[PDB]
């Protein structure tokens, strides 16, 4: 069904293929050309998870598993049941993903807002291309993506941290882990800003912007502003995802000695004494 | 000669900071340079001596 | 002619007395070599 | 403890489950207090949709607003309800687009739709309106970036719509919100508002490409020169997003 | 393209800001001494204005200098008071927690006397800091979100280095006081306590840190897209619902078929952040006190993947082969 | 003397407040040094004397 | 003697909330690191006297 | 005739008077405390 | 004649006789408590 | 030498009093700390090497 | 003249001769204080 | 010479703060530097001499 | 006539004729303990 | 010979200091990369002048 104010913003118009075609809404959802793909794409993904997980001979969610090939099959297809399913699902997860991206562009066309909701799912999109597509072709095998599982892909990132050694020496990786910890840093602060201004002690009147603004500065000397706090939280989530590309894409293809061992340039500079 | 005039350009207290801590810091890199080197080690010398 | 709203004049009495204390500074720095290269010659 | 409560049930496994029940309650309680503005759901014709949704309608909460603006309960009659839409549907069903039954910016559908806010401006801490031209601001001035004022306006389509006049400031936040247009003669009358986050300010110009140079006459004006309230606000900035999809056919009709 | 709302194309600069003020006259303790900084105003405000300083931020700060210069001092001494050699292995030097063997006994300041003594001075600054949070709060007449969400945090900074070691009943399992030796101690509680990978609170923590970052990198595309209709202005938009609130909401509606209003975003905002570390401080509390080993925990409970391919390289390849000779 | 005069600089509320919170922190910080110390620790002192 | 004015410049109430779980802190304290102690561990010596 | 609480000279000193019952009567009870457990155990 | 924080000269010459009574008391007991802890065991 | 009271002019006195009072017991407290750090002058060790 | 914080020549001369007062007594502290240690474990 | 010019250009109270911290500083570092020579630690000489 | 923090001329000799007073007292220690040091354990 | 038409384009004030900088940091460059090299490297030539 609608909202109370949905009916106006509910126009014809704002697609970027397929015109009034699929132009319609089904239940709350908005359908488009790329919501017809990503049905079609999520559906054939998350049953092939499932015919893969029947073979498997377990339907427990945790131990459903759907590795990638052997490093043996390269860049090329393997026998569906040897890997070559992990391929088809990771196309359909591809084309899923980039249609939700370019669903969303039809959506927020249509409302004419910004387009900075599906440039940063591009991020995402671009954290889990680098993983299953991008650093494979590096490394010359579809071996090397991580597997669709719950806990299966656990062992994945545990055994790919540990190829290199002490995985947190990783100059990117903290970098990137940085950006978490603070990106949630900033979300609980000004989550905690609006709703205390919004939310005052029982029998007192609601706070203004200035109010919250104010109070930062009496908190930690500095306030980045109602608008900068969101133009700041995007760069810094941003950067999270990215920085996460980047510190597995050169892992393995850009540096395959342990990680650790990179700082080596810091400790032996030729200004430090011997 | 008629080099005072760089101050009708310059301003004197945004210089005077300037220099005072270009100064400073050339003074303790030469240092550093000369504790680096063994032979212009004067801490190193006086330990090499009388020992 | 003057981008720091300072007086002719008053520029040439700034420069005299920081040339002064360049010249101090230096004289000092001279002195200081000296005794270094006496002490511990680097030519 | 290391002893197992029954089978193979520890106190690490009665936590995880504990969290279960309190998550579970979390998430009810998360999607409820969503549900302050927007319900009952209702449907295209307007009546009350049969579908409700598996969450129920929260507890009303009170908001004590400041600068004696009464108070306000979210869960209750929206008082930002437009009417007299001028849309109608393309299908007899639900889940269809709504055709516009006239100018789209004009009438304020769609991406060029507002909401009934309150005709008031919204005030600072201390009280006088929040948003204020820097003209009437005391001890503001440009402190970097370029000035936008005097430059001329550039529209989506390449027309030079006028100069900049003044620019809108929260001196409150000391932030630049809008930028006032006095319109040239050969396309509008007075001046009009454009919000600052759809305006490029280039070197020698600024730039708005959602709205052509012909849509400029037709801005939402403000009452007065020295505020400009809520329902104002509303109008504007919507009517130049509305342009990112009615400023041509081009923009409303398929990309590919 | 049109004007993507990150950084802004010009700043206005009026008076200082000095604050609003009640009954509770605030002013008393504000420094009344402004900055402004144009390189982040490009970005977000460009006031760097006064700040409260009462006693607990006071305290706070002297304490905390007091931890940081004890684990300094401990440091420059653990080097011979070596500046070059300092600053060299300034990532790899810390104040190790004590030895073992010494239980929760006061052990010896070379063996880690310093580290609780140090420890002491933290936890006094960071609760000071706390009690600052809230006192702030309580005389701005707002709510106490941020001390809640600050005492989430806290509640894995004392479980970490305060009430695990007293429950392990060793000082030992605090954390070391370094930039790499903390992550050597994250590395090696894993090891030691089996995987914790595979630990449901360590899982449950990834989920709520994942989300926090998913979240706030989706409000703040949200609002960003939105700011166009003054989206920013969140508390206008709560008391007065403008077509921001209602575009971003119906954009999430289109989109995934439910949404948020403009003040619940942040209760969803507010819930994922603080449940970050209360997971993960239950996670790391029912490590070693109770379970001491997660990968069998997951082969017992039967969630632990299972691989039937062999483990040997010889399996794959052989040596020959990959040195491609 | 006349160090009577310090009170007509230093806020009596606030000294108070420091040299409180500061003497307590003195008192656990030596209370805590001896305890470290295997000569002074008067908790082992005691079971050395059984 | 004459102490009875330092409440002329702390706020009772202030006070006896910082002054009420200092104590208890203190207490809970010094009771842990008699805990601690294999001599003063009254749980731990119980066993023993039993044997 | 000095207060930064707002409290006159005799209405802060029936404050100290009542304040001291408790802590000589909190003093007490640790006084008999530490010398019964001294007995006890003594730790000197 | 200066006083930044407000009172007068006699009330902080008066407010010192008081402050330094709990100064000595303090020193006294801190005196007597090192002086038994040197005869207890001497740290010199 | 007998001049220097004029130092209280460029100096508010109620911020430097504070100022001196922090630096005073933070390098009383870092010297000690150091005298403790070495093998010679850690009184503590001392006295039990002499018993 | 030239008072930055308002205090007059008499009222700064009146502080620093307490102050010098209370510098000498914490110096001769000190030195009494290093002079003890250097008899009791000297460090030359 | 007549270098009492500083003084027009300097502001007192922001060089005298600056020349506080900065010569703390410097005689910290140099005494730091000290002892992190064998020859100069005159805290180890003191066990050496007393052996 | 040139002045940037608005002292006068004639107290700016004031201010440095202090400033000398106490550079040269500085100086003095220093040479002095310069002097002791070298005698200690020279570093030429 | 006219080139004195520079400062109509140039603010002298921007270049003094751009030169400023330059100037030092490719006299700084230059002479550590002698110092990099083992024949002009005047402070290790006189530790193996000195023998
Ligand atoms: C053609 C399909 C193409 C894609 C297919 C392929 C997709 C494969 C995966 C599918 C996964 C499910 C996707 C959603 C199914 C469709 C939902 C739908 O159509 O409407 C549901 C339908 C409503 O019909 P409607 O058409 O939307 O009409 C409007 C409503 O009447 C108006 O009522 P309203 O205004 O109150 O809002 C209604 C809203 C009401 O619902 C809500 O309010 C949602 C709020 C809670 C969600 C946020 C919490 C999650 C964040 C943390 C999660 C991690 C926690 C980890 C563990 C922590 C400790 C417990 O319902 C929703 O639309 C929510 C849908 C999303 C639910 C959560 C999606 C899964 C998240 C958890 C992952 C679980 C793994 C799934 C993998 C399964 C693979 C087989 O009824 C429901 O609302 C029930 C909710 C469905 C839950 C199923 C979740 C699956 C598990
Ligand atoms: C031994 C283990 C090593 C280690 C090895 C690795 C490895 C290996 C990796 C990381 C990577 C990461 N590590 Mg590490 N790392 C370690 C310790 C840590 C610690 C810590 C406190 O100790 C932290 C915080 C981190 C943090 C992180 C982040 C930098 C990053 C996480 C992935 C990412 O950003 O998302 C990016 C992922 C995405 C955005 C997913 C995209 C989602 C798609 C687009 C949408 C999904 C839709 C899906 C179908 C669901 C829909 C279904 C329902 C309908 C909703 N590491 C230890 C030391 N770390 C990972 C990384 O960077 O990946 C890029 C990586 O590969
Ligand atoms: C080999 C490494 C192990 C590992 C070992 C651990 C350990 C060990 C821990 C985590 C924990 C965390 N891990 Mg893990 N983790 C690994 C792999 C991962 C991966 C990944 C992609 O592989 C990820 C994303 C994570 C992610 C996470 C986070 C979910 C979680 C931390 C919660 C939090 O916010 O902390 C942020 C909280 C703090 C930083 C402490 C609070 C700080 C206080 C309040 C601030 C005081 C400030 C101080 C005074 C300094 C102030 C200075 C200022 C300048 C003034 N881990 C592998 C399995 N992981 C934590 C956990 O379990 O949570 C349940 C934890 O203890
Ligand atoms: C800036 C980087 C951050 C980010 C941002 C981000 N993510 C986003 C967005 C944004 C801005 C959205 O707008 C979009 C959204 O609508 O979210 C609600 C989204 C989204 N990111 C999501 C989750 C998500 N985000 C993650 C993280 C992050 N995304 C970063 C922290 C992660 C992690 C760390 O793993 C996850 C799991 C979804 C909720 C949503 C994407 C919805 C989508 O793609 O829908 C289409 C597809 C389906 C409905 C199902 C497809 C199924 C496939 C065909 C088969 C399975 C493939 C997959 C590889 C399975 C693997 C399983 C195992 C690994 C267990
Ligand atoms: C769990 C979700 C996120 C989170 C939440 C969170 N953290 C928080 C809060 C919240 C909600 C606060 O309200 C609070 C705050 O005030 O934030 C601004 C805080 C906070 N958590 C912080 C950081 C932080 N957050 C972290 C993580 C996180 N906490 C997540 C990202 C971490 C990590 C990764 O562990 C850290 C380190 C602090 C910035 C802040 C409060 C800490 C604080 O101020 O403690 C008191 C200590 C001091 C004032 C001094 C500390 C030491 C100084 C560096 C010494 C001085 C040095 C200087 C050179 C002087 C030298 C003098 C000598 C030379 C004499
Ligand atoms: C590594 O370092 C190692 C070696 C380990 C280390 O330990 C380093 C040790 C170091 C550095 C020692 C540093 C200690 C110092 C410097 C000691 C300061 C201690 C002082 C100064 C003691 C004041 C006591 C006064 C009080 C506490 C109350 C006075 C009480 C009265 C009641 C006040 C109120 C009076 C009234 C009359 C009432 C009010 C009246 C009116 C309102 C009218
Ligand atoms: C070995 O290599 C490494 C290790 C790298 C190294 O060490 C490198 C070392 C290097 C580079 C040394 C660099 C140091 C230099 C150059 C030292 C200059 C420092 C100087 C000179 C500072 C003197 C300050 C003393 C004064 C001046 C006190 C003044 C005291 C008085 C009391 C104040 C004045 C009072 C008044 C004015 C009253 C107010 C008056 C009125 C209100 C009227
Ligand atoms: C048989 O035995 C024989 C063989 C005889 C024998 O023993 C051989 C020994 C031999 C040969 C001695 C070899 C040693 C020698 C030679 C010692 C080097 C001597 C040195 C290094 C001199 C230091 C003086 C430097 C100062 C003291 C500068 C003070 C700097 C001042 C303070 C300026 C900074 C202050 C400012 C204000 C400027 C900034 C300006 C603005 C901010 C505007
Ligand atoms: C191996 O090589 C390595 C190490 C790698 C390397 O990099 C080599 C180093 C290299 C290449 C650095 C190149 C060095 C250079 C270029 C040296 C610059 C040094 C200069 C220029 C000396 C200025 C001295 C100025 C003073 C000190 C004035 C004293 C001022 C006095 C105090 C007066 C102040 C004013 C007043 C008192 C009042 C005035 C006001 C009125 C009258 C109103
Ligand atoms: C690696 O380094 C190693 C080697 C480890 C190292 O240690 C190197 C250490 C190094 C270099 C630090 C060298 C320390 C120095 C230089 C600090 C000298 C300290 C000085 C100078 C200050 C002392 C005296 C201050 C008092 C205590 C005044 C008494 C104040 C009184 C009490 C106030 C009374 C006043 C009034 C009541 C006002 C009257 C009011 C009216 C009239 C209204
Ligand atoms: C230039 O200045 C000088 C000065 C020279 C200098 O060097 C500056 C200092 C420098 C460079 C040191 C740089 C510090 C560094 C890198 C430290 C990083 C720190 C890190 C990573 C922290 C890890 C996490 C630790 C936890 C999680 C703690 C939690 C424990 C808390 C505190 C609980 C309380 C614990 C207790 C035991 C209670 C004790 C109390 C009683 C027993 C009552
Ligand atoms: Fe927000």
């Amino acid at each position: 069904a609608l909202l109370s104010f949905e009916r106006k913003y509910r126009v014809r118009g704002g697609t970027l293929i397929g015109g009034d075609l699929f132009d319609f809404w089904v239940g709350p959802f908005y359908v488009g050309f790329f919501g017809v793909t990503t049905a079609f794409f999520a559906l054939l993904g998350t049953i092939l998870i499932f015919w893969g997980a029947s073979q498997q001979g377990t339907f427990n969610p945790w131990l459903i598993n759907i590795a990638p090939p052997d490093l043996s099959y390269g860049l090329g297809m393997a026998p569906l049941m040897e890997g070559g399913l992990w391929q088809i699902i990771t196309i359909c997860a591809i084309g899923a993903f980039v249609s939700w991206a370019l669903r969303e562009v039809e959506i927020c066309r249509k409302l004419g807002m910004g387009y900075h909701v599906p440039f940063a799912f591009s991020v995402a999109i671009f954290a889990y291309v680098t993983l299953v597509v991008f650093r494979p072709l590096l490394m010359g095998a579809w071996g090397h993506g991580f597997p669709y599982g719950i806990w299966s892909h656990l062992d994945w990132v545990s055994n790919t941290g540990y190829a290199y050694l002490h995985f947190h020496y990783n100059p990117a990786h903290m970098i990137a882990v940085t950006f978490f910890f603070t990106t949630t840093l900033a979300l609980a602060l000004h989550g905690a800003l609006v709703l205390s201004a919004a939310n005052p002690p029982k029998g007192e009147e609601v706070k203004g912007p200035d109010n919250e603004d104010t109070f930062f500065r009496d908190f930690i000397g500095y306030s980045i502003g109602t608008l900068g706090i969101h133009r700041v939280g995007l760069l810094l989530a941003l950067n999270a995802g990215f920085w996460s590309a980047v510190c597995i894409i050169i892992s393995g293809p850009v540096w395959t000695k342990g990680w650790p061992e990179w700082w080596n340039w810091w400790l032996e500079m030729p200004i430090w004494p011997s | 000669s008629k080099f005072y005039k760089i101050w009708l350009i310059f301003d004197p207290r945004r210089v005077f900071v300037a220099q005072g801590v270009f100064l400073f810091l050339l003074a303790a890199m030469i240092h550093l340079v000369l504790l680096s080197t063994e032979h212009f080690n004067w801490f190193e010398l006086a330990a090499a001596n009388a020992a | 002619l003057s981008f720091t709203g300072l007086t002719d004049e008053q520029a040439q009495e700034l420069h005299s007395v920081y040339m002064s204390g360049l010249w101090l500074f230096s004289a000092v720095a001279v002195v200081a070599h000296l005794a270094t290269f006496i002490w511990r010659p680097w030519f | 403890m290391e002893e197992t409560f029954f089978g193979n049930f520890d106190l690490a496994s009665l936590s995880l489950w504990l969290f279960y029940g309190f998550f579970a309650l979390l998430i009810y309680y998360l999607q409820t207090e969503n549900m302050r503005e927007g319900y009952p759901l209702e449907d295209d014709d307007g009546n009350t949709a049969a579908n409700q949704g598996p969450f129920p309608l929260p507890k009303e909460k009170t908001f004590k607003l400041q600068h004696g603006r009464g108070e306000l309960t979210l869960p209750g009659e929206d008082v930002q309800r437009r009417d007299n839409l001028a849309l109608r549907k393309t299908a007899h069903g639900n889940g269809f687009p709504m055709e516009p039954t006239g100018d789209p910016m004009l009438d304020g559908v769609g991406p060029a739709s507002w909401s009934k806010r309150r005709d008031v401006p919204e005030l600072d801490a201390h009280g006088h309106p929040k948003i204020v031209p820097m003209s009437a601001a005391e001890g503001f001035g440009v402190s970097a970036g370029t000035d936008p004022r005097g430059l001329p306006v550039m529209a989506g389509d390449g027309e030079i719509v006028g100069l900049v006049s003044d620019m809108w400031i929260d001196e409150a936040e000391q932030l630049v919100r809008y930028l006032e247009i006095e319109l040239d003669p050969e396309w509008g009358d007075g001046k009009r508002l454009v919000q600052r986050e759809m305006v490029r300010i280039k070197s020698d110009r600024v730039k708005v490409r959602s709205i052509y140079g012909k849509h400029f006459k037709n801005v939402p004006k403000t009452k007065s020169p020295n505020q400009v309230t809520l329902l104002e606000e509303d109008k504007i900035m919507a009517y130049y997003a509305g342009g990112t999809l009615y400023a041509d056919e081009s923009r409303l009709e398929p990309q590919l | 393209p049109e004007y993507q709302n990150i950084f802004t194309q010009v700043q206005v600069q009026g008076p200082a800001e000095l604050g609003v003020d009640n009954e509770n006259n605030l002013t008393e303790e504000r420094t009344t001494g402004t900055g402004f900084s144009q390189l982040i105003g490009w970005i977000g405000n460009a006031q760097l204005g006064p700040i409260y300083l009462g006693w607990f931020g006071i305290i706070s700060l002297v304490t905390g200098t007091l931890w940081f210069n004890i684990v300094g001092f401990n440091m420059l001494s653990q080097v011979g008071y070596s500046i070059p050699e300092f600053i060299r292995q300034l990532f790899w030097l810390a104040l190790e927690p004590p030895s073992p063997e010494y239980g929760l006994r006061m052990p010896p300041l070379d063996d880690g006397g310093w580290f609780i003594i140090a420890s002491f001075f933290l936890l006094v600054s960071v609760i000071s800091w706390w009690l600052r949070s809230y006192q702030l709060a309580e005389m701005h007449k707002m709510g106490k979100h941020v001390a809640w969400a600050f005492a989430a945090a806290i509640w894995l900074f004392l479980v970490l280095g305060l009430f695990r070691p007293i429950l392990m009943g060793s000082w030992s399992e605090a954390v070391p006081y370094g930039i790499f030796p903390h992550l050597d101690w994250t590395t090696a509680f894993s090891i030691r306590y089996g995987n914790l990978y595979y630990n449901p609170f360590h899982a449950l923590s990834i989920v709520f840190l994942y989300g926090s970052v998913l979240l706030f990198a989706m409000h703040g595309a949200t609002i960003l897209a939105v700011t166009r209709f003054g989206g920013d202005r969140e508390l206008e938009q709560i008391y007065d619902r403008g077509t921001a609130s209602e575009r971003a909401g119906l954009f999430w509606r289109w989109t995934m078929g439910f949404n948020a209003t403009m003040e619940g975003i942040h209760r969803w905002a507010w819930w994922f952040a603080v449940l970050t570390p209360i997971t993960g401080g239950i996670g790391i509390l029912l490590t070693g006190t109770v379970v001491d080993n997660w990968f069998l925990w997951a082969v017992e409970h039967n969630f632990a993947p299972d691989y039937t391919q062999d483990y040997g390289y010889e399996a794959y390849t052989t040596y020959d082969g990959f040195l491609g000779r």
